[PDB]
């Protein structure tokens, strides 16, 4: 864990009053996944 | 025959012109959020860089790349490889972290092995600091980003927003920290480990600010790539469409001639 | 003309409108007196009749005769047997065009198809071969250099680069030259300029004595007496 991981996770938690413009709330989400690689092959992606 | 051909090619060369169109509008829609968000990362960056000169900028190598996962961003994919690959000469064995589906192709080629780590999802979702954040604690764990003495960071630069000039900078590391006075010229007691934060602060931070300056240039190479295919296909309406008109002239050429022997008879 | 030239030794010029208009009414000729127009359409004793009619303008040593003629192409079809055959006969090619005259450019002859099988290294003298040349090669490489410019940047210019746009747009100006008769298209009186101040400009323009002067006080003048006057009010 990052300190800005810990932090964004701090971020995050709150978007758990909603009071604030949608790019905010976007920001603290993503959709993206990670492909692992070997060292050619690669195990399976878990997400990010 | 000689019509027919040059008649479904020219088709197939006004479709492409009219996807490439349509796309470089949509491209200039994306290098607008690409810039703002560009903005605000390159700011708040700003400020650990006035730290970073006072504190003197000083000094296995890791290497990280930037793309979207779509394609269609002109030579973008492959002249930042050029330079990812003119600095594996440098080390061999250098693990390179590609951001980016696009970017991962041309290194995975030179070395297979040097793929470790990839990201899946810029493209559908914009540099935002989730990405950075989550990239940042990973590298830590999986590519010993920290107890490595180098990180560099390749990128295109956004000079202006019809430009891109491919660009490098350190990602500066915990032994640059310790190294240059800021134990001795930046205080703290004992009170935390400051390296062991703020590296992985600056980390997620430059590394933002490189995900965005890099999808704004590539994006701004997309709208002119894009443009350049719309030109190149402009060309070839133009040239086919003579050759069509020609063949016609021979054919009402050679019905006159009928004509002609006919009007003999 | 003719009569001018072999009796009383004259140089005269005489003009032709459409050329076209004289191929067309030759088509008809022909297929009135029994022949099977065949030349696409159009006469078969063409060459003939433009062989007659550009043979009997030359240089006899009374005079000369001397033809310039308008050639127009049936909707801008090169392909025909009409359009080559008359290129064929033409010792020069000057071109004229609509797209030049809407920019305020008369002449609106374009630079880059004006062109002669007369401006050779023998025929003109040595000077003014290589005068043509530098002046011919400012532009096409102007044309050139800014296509790159605009799809890297905006104005990216180098101080190399900039000298050729510097010398190529003063060039584009200096050859206006107002007409009386083309006095409400320049919306300026006509001038008269000559062979000699012709000469005089480009060598000039070339070595930047007149790239100490920008480009609106060489638009709607040509030769070199009449840009002094603009030059003096310019500065002052």
């Amino acid at each position: 864990i990052s300190y800005a991981a810990y932090l964004n996770v701090a971020a995050q938690a709150i978007r758990s009053t909603e009071l604030q413009t949608a790019s905010v709330l976007n920001r603290s989400q993503t959709d993206a996944f990670y492909t692992q690689y070997k060292n050619a092959s690669e195990p399976t992606p878990i997400t990010k | 025959a000689t019509l027919k051909e040059v008649e479904m090619r020219l088709k197939s060369i006004k479709n492409i012109e009219k996807i490439t169109k349509t796309m470089k509008i949509v491209a200039s829609t994306r290098l607008s959020k690409a810039e703002k968000a560009k903005i605000s990362a390159k700011k708040m960056d700003e400020a650990e860089q006035l730290f970073y000169k006072n504190a003197e900028t000083k000094n296995k190598e890791l290497i990280v790349a930037i793309t979207s996962d779509k394609g269609l961003c002109g030579s973008i994919h492959s002249q930042l490889a050029k330079a990812v690959r003119r600095h594996l000469n440098d080390q061999p064995n250098a693990d390179i972290v590609t951001i980016g589906d696009k970017i991962k192709m041309q290194l995975l080629r030179t070395h297979p092995n040097n793929i470790k780590l990839s990201i899946n999802g810029i493209g559908k979702d914009a540099p935002t600091f989730q990405e950075s954040a989550l990239i940042a604690d990973k590298l830590l764990s999986v590519m010993k980003a920290g107890t490595y003495p180098k990180i560099s960071i390749f990128y295109n630069d956004p000079v202006s927003s019809l430009s891109f000039e491919p660009s490098e900078k350190p990602i500066f590391n915990a032994k640059t920290i310790e190294q240059s006075p800021s134990f001795g010229k930046f205080e703290i007691d004992t009170d935390a480990n400051v390296p062991r934060d703020l590296f992985e602060y600056t980390l997620a931070n430059q590394m933002l600010t490189a995900m965005a300056q890099g999808y704004a240039a590539e994006i701004s190479a997309r709208r002119n790539a894009m443009d350049n295919a719309s030109k190149n296909a402009g060309d070839m309406i133009n040239r086919y469409s003579i050759l069509y008109n020609r063949t016609r002239q021979a054919v009402i050429t050679n019905e006159l001639v009928d004509i002609i022997t006919g009007a003999s008879s | 003309a003719e009569y001018f030239r072999d009796e009383e030794g004259q140089d005269v010029l005489l003009f032709i409108d459409n050329i076209f208009r004289f191929t067309q009414a030759g088509s008809e000729v022909s297929a009135l007196l029994g022949r099977i127009p065949s030349a696409v359409g159009y006469q078969p004793t063409l060459a003939t009749d433009m062989g007659l009619l550009q043979e009997r303008i030359t240089t006899t040593k009374k005079g000369s005769v001397t033809s310039v003629q308008a050639v127009y192409v049936p909707a801008d079809d090169l392909t025909d047997p009409a359009p080559a055959t008359t290129f064929a006969h033409l010792d020069a090619t000057t071109v004229l065009s609509r797209g030049i005259s809407e920019l305020g450019i008369y002449p609106a002859v374009d630079p880059l198809d004006s062109k002669s099988r007369l401006l050779d290294a023998a025929v003109v003298g040595q000077e003014h071969y290589d005068v043509a040349s530098k002046v011919q090669e400012t532009l096409q490489t102007y044309k050139s250099l800014q296509d790159i410019i605009a799809i890297l940047g905006m104005d990216e210019l180098s101080e190399q680069d900039k000298l050729t746009v510097e010398r190529a747009r003063k060039i584009q100006r200096f050859l206006s030259q107002p007409f009386a008769v083309a006095e409400v298209f320049t919306g300026i009186p006509g001038k008269l300029v000559r062979l000699k101040d012709t000469v005089a400009s480009f060598k000039a323009v070339l070595e930047g004595k007149y790239d100490n002067i920008p480009e609106h006080a060489f638009y709607m003048v040509g030769g070199i007496e009449d840009v002094v006057a603009k030059a003096e009010k310019l500065a002052a």
